[PDB]
């Protein structure tokens, strides 16, 4: 399990600050918006 | 050309940032054209203008 939320860079040292194509912020939202449908409707997922 | 120099402006949404290479695409379609530099950023979707 890991919380940081460091800027992502995979080589790409000067990324430090900034975004860009080589580097993005490292998490993202999901939408789950009632249109969408069962192919990206939000599923309660447990795994025993 | 990921270690090319002059590059100014390096920012996409598509894919992986470096495991492009990695997946594999059927076709690559290159669009050219020439814009000021102050509007560069007017080319992401989402905006309007």
């Amino acid at each position: 399990r890991d919380i940081s939320t460091e800027i992502y860079q995979a080589g790409n040292k000067p990324c430090n600050g900034v975004a860009g194509f080589n580097c993005y912020f490292p998490l993202r939202s999901y939408s789950f918006r009632p249109t969408y449908g069962v192919g990206h409707q939000p599923y309660r997922v447990v795994v025993l | 050309l990921y270690n090319l120099a002059p590059f100014f402006t390096f920012k996409c949404y598509g894919v992986s940032p470096t495991k492009l290479n990695d997946l594999c695409f059927t076709n690559v379609y290159a669009d050219s054209f020439v814009i000021r530099g102050d509007e560069v950023r007017q080319i992401a979707p989402g905006q309007t203008g």
